[PDB]
């Protein structure tokens, strides 16, 4: 009881070997100094540190990011859905494993290949011929990492929410490498940029165009191969659909 | 050197006194009271201290409250005011009649 | 044009050969020379062209320094920084006599 | 993800708290427990049975459905044109239920904030969980059917 | 030109208007009571209750949202009976 | 007495200073701040502050509790290289040509445009409709220039916090200016430059973000480049010839530069002898560039579908009929 | 404040007594002398401790209680003192507060609402009859519907008439249909309020119908005000822009008219193509009067030269009957570029001194601006 918290923030450039520069989260930028005992090594420009809220003085690091949302979506429980439990889409569900599966497991297969393996690949078809299913059974069945998308509710109201959303899930994903992502419905935020609309079209484009550059490159994803599906593949922007 | 601590010290003495805000006016109000904007917050009636005569402040003149009490402080020089200004308005531009020629 | 909103009918034709000449030297100030620029005899080479297109003979002009990598700025220069400037003013104009006709 | 209350000046956690969902999803259950029985409702004694051996029967047998293995049907939709009595089935089905009844209609969900709805949506559903035994009714659901 | 340079002088030696939106006619206002409710009253703040605990139904606890503001677990002073709350309720809260 | 009074003012610059912005001084020993809390100050200056070091945009350190500015703080891409070069690039050798002259020549030949006289534009935008290399080139630029690529996205732009977005603008375009080499990509300029209260906070930081690129005048190194699909958006503010005046559209491969792409990447590929890239090349369906990445990868994994090392000619066109239509 | 009007603008030396004449009172009104030679003020400026901050206040709880907001947006539950103007509180408003107890201090000039600031134009003193040639039944009619109720209701009161709410201009463009409306504001002491039709339409679903609830909200305030609906055609004529256009039409038709009271504020609308709008306009149970303004004729005409070329400076060749004779060829607004391309036409002659010539290559100019057709 005797104890207090600590505040937490995000620690930016370094200027000496006792002063830094910390963001405290949604606060202000405090320059603060590291208290005795932390390797200065360990106080990378972006990792996220606890401080005093008397003296501001870093005194740990800690875990990479927040964000209990992605713990929700990566700790979903599909059940025990096993390929057999699917039935007549056995060209379909050999494909899938090609791009979800093999890459992770046997990687040093491609490389005397040559062929680099690809991240994303998308499910479409007719409601009620086994999407969702097909992305439950590849959730139980795999061991590693699988977070679970619905596309609606990864679109929060606050402003530029989103787009952080998509950046923070992103990040736990290439943190516990080797993930999988599950966009479902991705056409809620995937449809085709309008060219004027309200807050929603701005923000919603915004999230799109997050996602594009989390995705597309620059970033070229390690491991962090990923799946969606949608009833409304038409909707949903070619840059999306670019191969 | 006695001239040079004397600053010194006058310069932590003045280091105590705290911040004092940033505000805005729209009306002089009354030959006390002023009311102001600050930023953000939200709109003030701040009466004026002793000096700064009151026909000195003009709407948006952005003035400095003190600390406490609000109360009014001095002038400051005016905003930059950089809104739009920048595809429709254009301060000073730079075309001259002989740089045309034709 | 009508009462209470515009009172005159300003005209811009395209510029004359002394024209396009002086719309040349107005971005001829900080350009170089060689030991003989008649920028006259080059004026005359764009009949009917426009000022910001006499503008371009010298913006084109401009990579063609970078065609080089250092201070060309040759009378040689703009009788082909004339040549790819003029297509763009150009092409189908060729087949428009063809095409309205 | 939780919901706790801590200290208001050191921050240290002494509590442990209900999650709380929304005022419209509380303002969204059943309290006052409508009283229309199946009798009041006249000439629909085909989707009356239907309705009810759809819905009630899970929430009072559930042995029927594990003897015979099968997954009970989860969705009932009333469809028709307005005057054929839907709502009153309804209004009777949560009557005679005894479950946690939840009634909504479409334009409840709709909202102009970005996530609202989906908000709404999720939030009901899951109090819809902590009640465990329940029924959820929309009504008008081309509000956001469309 | 002179008429209306003397003008701005007269509009400027009259000094600034007085925008002063004024008060109620002297005779109503004023009196101790006013002090005396200044510094007596609480400012109470308002908020939006939520989910009465009732846990062990002596001391029921009551969180509410103070909107704009924060959100926090209350109790009830001693003067309001707690069948004076439902769910919700828009309820105003002292400021300590 | 003296030595013990500027040990004192050395202790007041001590450690746990809260960082702000420094707008336009008011006299020799005041000046006025804007602090990351997001309000503003009156604030008076510590003398021992070089005053030159002041600017109307600097990062300034203010006093915890009385907000006296009593500090100048010292305001990228090392180790993340995007690892690709200008060989791997799928052909665009105009593009290639076009784009060395506009940011590598301005570095290497910053010098020439002197005695060359000229002035080359001072930031570029391409358009290049999705699969279209822009990000390799873009990429390709990184991992080939000395300069200090910054990367950004629109998306970063916009927070949460209300006044703080825009000021992250600041940042980028500070950053760049202090490595006068530098150079900035933007891509996805698409979401902050949509066509002109939470609608205001947008623009705002597009507004900062048109203030910073007319800064950059010449004696000033840096190049921006932004990157975006759509471009039949974004404000013509930002669209103005004046400051992004070279352009690179990226067009679908044709001909040639399809030639080029199938080569390239097939060269890392094996396949084997009796491959027929010409009848690809001489196909009508318009693949764009990452399409040709697609067709290629295909082969691979049909070919690890059956255990096969090398790849035949029946792999392509299964693969090809795959991807496309 | 205004200063009155010299009555002769012909430089005469009875102008100089007039303006000398105003110079003398503004001299004997030049504040010098007077600035040469407790207990309400020293206690409640007390109670309202320096420094105040202003709220925004939608609630009456008691005659002494209410809810406050402030401009950070939490709600406080205040109480009000006794000074306070119970009237002038109203949900909306913004309050004075007390910066240690936030208790309510005072209601304060209320200064928002930017388009309607604009929407509330002058007082329109630049127009007046004195300036408009001779509409004489115009003026008589739009006197019968629009200024004698807005001056001398006695007659309507007596007579037990409830005045006509709504009056509608309709001519070809440049008669003068705008300038008299606001002339009438003028002639009235009522505020004007003007409105072009083609801007209430609006992109958002319901803010058209918004602004017109927003116009004859702010009509009501005013009390003797003139809502002036210019071009309305654009709101009316005959038929997703298609409902939402019905649905603004039915907002003033339900202003105009409809449910509750309509207070005292009369409304005037102008179009050029009264044959086109909804018959719900030319309802002559929702609009009383449909006032005609034909093209000006003769006698019209050579009012609005001597209107309009009352202030150059003229020869004696001007024969103003020559130009006239044609036709009605040209409303006033034209005259007034026959007016402005003559002083220009003389201006370019270098001199400051008009003549007929240059009223002739004034009119033939003007003329050469009319389309072509039906060769
Ligand atoms: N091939 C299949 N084998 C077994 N069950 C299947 C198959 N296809 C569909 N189903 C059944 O139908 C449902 C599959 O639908 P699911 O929830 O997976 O999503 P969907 O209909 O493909 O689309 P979405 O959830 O995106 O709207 C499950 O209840 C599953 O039992
Ligand atoms: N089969 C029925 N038995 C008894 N009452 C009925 C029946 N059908 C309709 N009603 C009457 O209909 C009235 C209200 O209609 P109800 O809303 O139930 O029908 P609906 O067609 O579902 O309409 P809506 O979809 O517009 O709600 C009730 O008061 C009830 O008396
Ligand atoms: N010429 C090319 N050669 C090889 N790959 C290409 C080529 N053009 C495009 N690509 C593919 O597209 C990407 C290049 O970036 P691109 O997708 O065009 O950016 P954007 O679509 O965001 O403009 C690479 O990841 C690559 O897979
Ligand atoms: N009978 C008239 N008397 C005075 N001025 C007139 C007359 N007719 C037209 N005008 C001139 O025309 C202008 C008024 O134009 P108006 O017809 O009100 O515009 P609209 O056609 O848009 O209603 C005024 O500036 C005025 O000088
Ligand atoms: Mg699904
Ligand atoms: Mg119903």
């Amino acid at each position: 009881l005797q104890s207090v918290g600590q505040i937490v923030g995000e620690v930016l450039k370094q200027l000496t070997e006792e002063k830094f520069i910390v963001k405290a989260t949604n606060g202000p930028r405090y320059v603060v100094g590291c208290r005795r005992q932390l390797d200065k090594s360990k106080l990378k420009p972006g990792t996220r540190v606890a401080l005093d809220m008397t003296t501001l003085t870093i005194m740990r690091y800690l875990p990479r990011e927040v964000d209990p949302l992605v713990y929700n979506m990566s700790h979903e429980d599909p059940g025990n859905v096993s390929y057999s439990e699917i039935g007549g889409l056995s060209e379909q569900i050999r494909e899938l494993r090609e791009v979800i599966e093999l890459p992770l497991t046997n990687p040093e297969l491609f490389q005397r290949v040559g062929i680099i393996p690809p991240k994303g690949c998308l499910l479409y078809g007719p409601p009620g011929t086994g999407k969702t299913l097909l992305a439950r059974a590849v959730a139980s069945q795999l061991d590693c990492n699988f977070l679970k998308v619905v596309s609606s509710s990864i679109v929060d109201k606050y402003i530029g929410e989103s787009a952080r959303l998509i950046r923070e899930m992103f990040n736990y994903a290439r943190d516990h490498q080797p993930c999988i992502i599950f966009m479902d419905e991705i056409d809620a935020i995937g449809g085709r940029r309008f060219s004027e609309g309200t807050s929603a079209d701005r923000e919603i484009q915004r999230t799109l165009m997050e996602l594009l550059n989390q995705m597309d490159g620059f970033d070229t994803l390690h491991r962090v191969k990923m799946i969606m599906a949608t009833n409304r593949p038409d909707t949903l922007d070619p840059a999306l659909l670019r191969p | 050197l006695n001239a040079k601590v004397r600053l010194l010290r006058e310069e932590l003495q003045l280091l105590q006194e705290q911040g004092s805000y940033v505000g805005e006016v729209v009306r002089a109000m009354d030959k006390k009271k002023v009311l102001v904007k600050v930023h953000p917050e939200g709109k003030f009636v701040v009466d004026v201290d002793k000096n700064i005569d009151i026909n000195d402040v003009t709407p948006n003149c952005r003035v400095a409250l003190r600390n406490d009490s609000y109360t009014l402080h001095k002038i400051l020089p005016n905003k930059v005011d950089p809104l739009v200004s920048l595809m429709m308005v254009e301060k000073v531009p730079d075309s001259t009649y002989e740089m045309i020629g034709g | 044009l009508r009462p209470g909103r515009i009172d005159r009918k300003i005209e811009f034709p395209p510029p004359n050969e002394e024209a396009r000449l002086d719309i040349l030297k107005i971005h001829s100030r900080k350009m170089n020379l060689t030991r003989g620029i008649n920028l006259r005899k080059i004026a005359e080479l764009m009949p009917g062209a426009s000022g910001a297109e006499v503008k371009g003979v010298c913006t084109e002009a401009g990579m063609y320094a970078l065609r080089e990598r250092r201070v060309h700025v040759t009378q040689e220069d703009f009788e082909m920084a004339v040549a790819k400037v003029m297509q763009k003013d150009s092409e189908k104009n060729m087949s428009i006599k063809k095409l309205w006709k | 993800g939780d919901l706790v209350g801590v200290n208001k000046d050191s921050y240290l956690i002494l509590e442990t708290l209900p999650t709380e969902y929304d005022s419209r999803v509380k303002a969204m259950e059943v309290d006052e427990r409508p009283t229309e029985q199946y009798s009041d409702i006249g000439g629909l004694d085909k989707q009356i049975q239907e309705l009810v051996e759809a819905i009630v029967l899970p929430m009072n047998h559930k042995e029927k459905f594990e003897n015979l293995g099968i997954q009970p049907p989860k969705g009932v939709l009333m469809y028709g044109p307005p005057g054929t009595g839907k709502t009153l089935l309804a209004r009777a089905c949560a009557a005679q239920t005894k479950a946690t009844f939840l009634k909504l209609a479409g334009p409840q969900l709709v909202q102009m904030f970005i996530g609202d709805g989906a908000k709404l949506v999720r939030d009901a559903f899951a109090l819809a969980k902590e009640k465990a035994p329940s029924i959820i009714f929309i009504d008008e659901l081309d509000a956001i059917g469309t | 030109d002179d008429i209306q340079q003397l003008l701005k002088k007269i509009n400027e030696l009259t000094g600034i208007k007085e925008s002063d939106t004024g008060l109620a006619p002297p005779a109503l206002w004023d009196l101790a009571a006013d002090k005396q409710t200044l510094q007596s009253e609480q400012p109470l703040q308002v908020a939006r209750c939520t989910k009465i605990i009732n846990a062990d139904s002596e001391d029921p606890k009551y969180i509410i949202n103070v909107k704009q503001f924060a959100k926090f677990v209350v109790d009830l002073s001693d003067q309001v009976a707690p069948t004076d709350i439902e769910e919700g309720m828009r309820v105003g809260v002292d400021r300590n | 007495e003296f030595l013990h009074a500027q040990e004192e003012v050395k202790r007041i610059q001590s450690i746990p200073l809260v960082i702000g912005q420094f707008l336009e001084a008011v006299d020799q020993n005041t000046a006025i701040v804007g602090s990351t809390t997001g309000s503003n100050y009156y604030v008076r200056i510590l003398s021992t502050i070089d005053r030159e070091l002041l600017k109307p945009n600097a990062s300034v350190a203010l006093h915890k509790h009385s907000n006296a500015l009593v500090d100048v703080l010292p305001p990228l891409t090392s180790d993340q290289k995007p690892d690709v070069m200008y060989a791997d690039i799928g052909g665009m050798d105009i593009q290639k040509q076009e784009v060395r002259e506009a940011v590598e020549l301005p570095l290497t030949h910053f010098e020439l445009y002197k005695q060359i006289g000229i002035d080359p534009p001072r930031g570029v935008l391409m358009y290049g409709p999705p699969g279209c290399g822009k990000t390799m080139l873009a990429k390709a630029v990184a991992h080939h220039t000395t300069a200090a690529f910054i990367r950004v996205v629109g998306s970063e732009f916009v927070q949460k916090y209300l006044g703080e977005g825009p000021r992250m603008v600041r940042d980028v375009f500070r950053l760049a200016k202090e490595n006068a080499p530098a150079i900035i990509f933007i891509d996805e300029i698409d979401a902050i430059a949509t066509k002109r209260g939470a609608d205001r906070e947008v623009q705002r930081i597009l507004l900062e973000l048109l203030n910073q690129m007319d800064g950059f005048d010449q004696n000033v190194n840096v190049k921006v480049i932004m990157a975006t699909n759509r471009a039949d958006t974004l404000d013509p503010a930002l669209l103005r010839p004046g400051r992004l005046d070279r352009k690179i559209e990226f067009p679908l491969p044709d001909r040639r530069q399809k030639r080029l792409i199938f080569s390239t990447i097939t060269s890392k590929m094996n396949l084997s002898e009796e491959v027929d890239l010409e009848d690809y090349v001489a196909r009508p369906d318009k693949i764009s560039g990452a399409d040709i990445n697609s067709i290629c990868q295909e082969s691979g994994m049909l070919a690890v579908r059956e255990n096969r090392y090398i790849v035949l000619a029946k792999d392509f066109e299964k693969a090809y009929k795959t991807v496309i239509k | 404040s205004k200063l009155p009007l010299v009555t002769p603008h012909t430089q005469c030396r009875l102008k100089l007594l007039k303006l000398e004449r105003i110079k003398d009172y503004l001299l004997m009104e030049e504040i010098r002398n007077q600035e040469q030679m407790e207990e309400e003020r020293s206690k409640v400026d007390d109670l309202r401790g320096t420094p105040m901050s202003v709220g925004t206040l939608e609630e009456i709880i008691d005659d002494n209680h209410a809810i406050v907001s402030t401009s950070v947006g939490s709600e406080h539950y205040v109480s009000i003192l006794s000074f306070v103007d119970k009237d002038l509180l109203e949900p909306g408003c913004s309050v004075l507060l007390n910066h240690k107890v936030h208790a309510v201090i005072g209601v304060l000039m209320d200064d928002t609402d930017p388009l309607v600031t604009v929407m509330k134009v002058e007082k329109a003193p630049q127009e007046t009859y004195a300036d408009i040639g001779g509409l004489d039944n115009q003026i008589q009619e739009i006197k019968e519907s629009v200024e004698l109720p807005l001056t001398h209701p006695e007659y309507y009161e007596e007579m037990g008439i409830k005045p006509p709410k709504g009056v509608i201009l309709y001519g070809p463009p440049g008669t003068g249909k705008t300038l008299l409306a606001k002339a009438v504001a003028n002639q009235t002491s009522a505020t004007f309020l003007r409105v072009v039709g083609s801007e209430l339409i609006q992109k958002y679903l319901g803010d058209g119908p918004k602004l017109v609830r927003e116009l004859f909200r702010v009509a009501e305030e005013h009390a003797p005000s003139i809502v002036f609906i210019d071009e309305i055609d654009a709101i009316g004529t005959k038929r997703g822009g298609e409902r939402e256009i019905q649905r603004t039409m039915l907002e003033l038709l339900n202003q105009l008219d409809g449910f509750d009271s309509r207070g005292d504020v009369k409304v005037i609308m102008a179009t050029n193509r009264i044959e086109t709008l909804d018959p719900a306009l030319i309802r002559p149970g929702r609009i009383d009067r449909k006032i005609e303004f034909p093209l000006p004729d003769e006698k019209t005409k050579k009012r609005i030269f001597q209107i309009h070329t009352s202030r150059m400076t003229l020869a004696d060749d001007v024969t103003l009957d020559d130009l006239i004779m044609a036709k009605d060829d040209l409303s006033g607004a034209d005259i007034k570029a026959i007016c402005t391309e003559a002083g220009l036409m003389a201006l370019r002659e270098r001199r400051m001194k008009v003549t007929n010539e240059d009223f002739k290559k004034s009119k033939e100019n003007v003329l050469y601006k009319k389309q072509e057709g039906t060769p």
